[PDB]
């Protein structure tokens, strides 16, 4: 059924396993109409689709054409997102098809739940983590590639870069998350920690800059007291 | 009008035929029900006084054949048989009216409830939603289950409702998920009405039935197939019109019938509320509104 902190280690199991986040699915600016009323541009967006224990993301480009001349878009998106997760698994050989597709949204369920009536084998959950994967489009790289797409188009990612060659995807995982909170909580002083220093580069294959193991602790802390400052800041503690 | 005579009433017992009731006492002199009106199915029902456990009744058809009530002790039950016999039958039936041993079938003359109840309701359709042929009525009780429940455990002692889901492929056309999901009008008119019921009549006598037996049995299962029906309706855009009006009589005279004091577990909160104020038919059953909110205002 759901998915909250009992059951944290199935993640990194070896049942094939895939997030689905539909937050960044529809995106608009709200504006003022020549005439003083309210209008909405939409902006192009995408479907946050992880498996968690190899770091794969599967990042589909949703263009604002998809949305012309249709009504009720927040409703039609997590349709959207939910056909594209289905296409995406009717494309995948059988021997990669999820076991098991963890939404990050409950209105994700019943939407994916109809579009997946085809695998009934396959198990379509809601979780009780607070996952911070709206931050996704804080990732220079992924928003780059968003921004610029002129059709819909899927990107390929491994958002865990190289870290699996040293760490366990359980540890990989959490660094992931902690760098998602932060960027969600505040984006400028996360984004001023990674990326002031020059001795540590990106690399072009890579979405995270190459920090040491004991640079990445430091990082690492860093974060954490980035999310502890900004909860006083807001809560005054 | 034709009579439903018993051999005698051993055991105390609650009666029921159709919307009435009355009591028996054990081994009190009662040989059965007279002039009930020819033209409507009925059903004839009963609750043990030692063990309201199991209500159990007979849903049947004076016109298709002469029938009785024989308690069997050994199987601890009234039980319904048909005399082929007929001029026996007559001869017997004669004697207990002549000794005024039955209870008048109760029909007010301006009262049409039991026919609004049971407009579209047929013994032939029955039938087929309660298998055991050699026998021209259909006996249920409260612990029957459904076809469906079956699939969520005789097969013999089921209710074979049509099976309704609106997450299945049959309810869902590859690439219209998210029309088909929201908007139900292809299940309901294609699948349903074109396909399986073939007309309105037998959607609507399958409801009545499920809503009949859910009262008088609180068969759980007869309760879910009644507001499943009801809903598909409801969660369609394109119904015809005359099928709107008279679910709206329909429902009318089912929230009107309803014991006040079991409606708390015979009506789902969910569902009607979805489908007085929320769905496609919203604004279209101006008659099951406004007593629904007139009479189970707490509900909504
Ligand atoms: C054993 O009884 C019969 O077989 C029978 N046939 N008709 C009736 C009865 C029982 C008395 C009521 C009417």
């Amino acid at each position: 059924g759901a998915m909250n902190s009992s059951n944290y280690a199935e993640l990194f199991n070896n049942d094939i396993k895939l997030f689905v986040d539909d937050t960044n699915v529809y995106r608009v600016t709200v504006h003022k109409t020549f005439e003083g009323n309210v209008a909405t541009k939409a902006i192009n967006g995408c479907i946050f689709t992880l498996n968690p224990k190899t770091g794969h993301l599967f990042l589909k480009i949703i263009h604002t054409s998809v949305w012309a001349g249709q009504k009720r878009l927040s409703q039609l998106a997590k349709w959207k997102t939910a056909e594209e997760v289905s296409a995406l698994v009717r494309s995948l050989p059988k021997e990669e098809q999820p076991k098991q597709i963890i939404v990050t949204r409950k209105a994700m369920l019943d939407p994916l739940e109809v579009h997946m009536l085809d695998f009934p084998n396959i198990a379509i959950r809601p979780t009780e983590l607070r996952l911070p994967f709206s931050a996704a489009m804080s990732i220079d790289k992924l928003s780059d590639v968003v921004m610029k797409a002129t059709e819909p188009q899927m990107v390929l990612f491994n958002i865990y870069d190289d870290w699996l060659d040293r760490i366990s995807s359980y540890t990989a995982f959490s660094r992931l998350t902690l760098l998602l909170r932060a960027l969600k909580t505040n984006e400028e002083s996360a984004k001023m920690i990674l990326l002031s220093d020059p001795t540590i580069t990106i690399k072009s294959y890579h979405l995270w800059p190459s920090f040491t193991d004991e640079q990445w602790i430091t990082i690492e802390s860093q974060m954490r007291d980035l999310i502890l400052t900004e909860y006083g800041r807001k809560y005054n503690v | 009008m034709n009579t439903v005579p018993f051999t005698s009433a051993p055991i105390e017992v609650t009666i029921g035929i159709d919307q009435y009731s009355f009591n028996v006492k054990e081994n009190q002199p009662f040989h059965g029900i007279k002039d009930i009106p020819i033209g409507h199915v009925h059903v004839i029902h009963f609750q043990h006084a030692d063990n309201s456990s199991m209500r159990y009744g007979y849903w049947f058809d004076c016109r298709m054949g002469n029938f009785y009530i024989q308690y069997d002790p050994k199987d601890g039950l009234y039980k319904m048989m048909e005399e082929r016999d007929g001029a026996k039958f007559e001869n017997i039936v004669h004697n207990f009216k002549e000794r005024q041993m039955m209870v008048s079938y109760p029909k007010i003359d301006e009262d049409d409830t039991w026919y609004n109840l049971t407009e579209f309701v047929q013994m032939d359709k029955i039938r087929k939603i309660v298998r055991k042929d050699e026998n021209q009525f259909s006996y249920v009780d409260s612990s029957m289950t459904t076809v469906q429940e079956n699939e969520l455990s005789d097969p013999a002692h089921s209710l074979n409702y049509t099976v309704i889901n609106f997450k299945s492929r049959e309810a869902i056309r590859p690439g219209h998920e998210m029309e088909d999901f929201l908007d139900k009008s292809y299940y309901l008119n294609t699948v349903m009405l074109q396909g399986i019921f073939k007309n309105s009549s037998n959607y609507f006598g399958e409801l009545q039935f499920a809503f009949l037996n859910a009262m008088f049995f609180g068969n759980y299962g007869s309760s879910l197939q009644w507001h499943a029906m009801i809903e598909l309706i409801c969660s369609s855009a394109t119904v015809p019109k005359h099928m709107l009006d008279k679910l709206d009589e329909i429902l009318y005279y089912q929230i009107k019938t309803l014991p006040e004091q079991y409606s708390d577990i015979l009506l789902n909160e969910r569902v009607w509320n979805i489908c007085l104020y929320s769905s496609f038919q919203k604004n279209s059953l101006h008659n099951t509104e406004k007593i629904m909110e007139n009479k189970y205002p707490e509900l909504l």
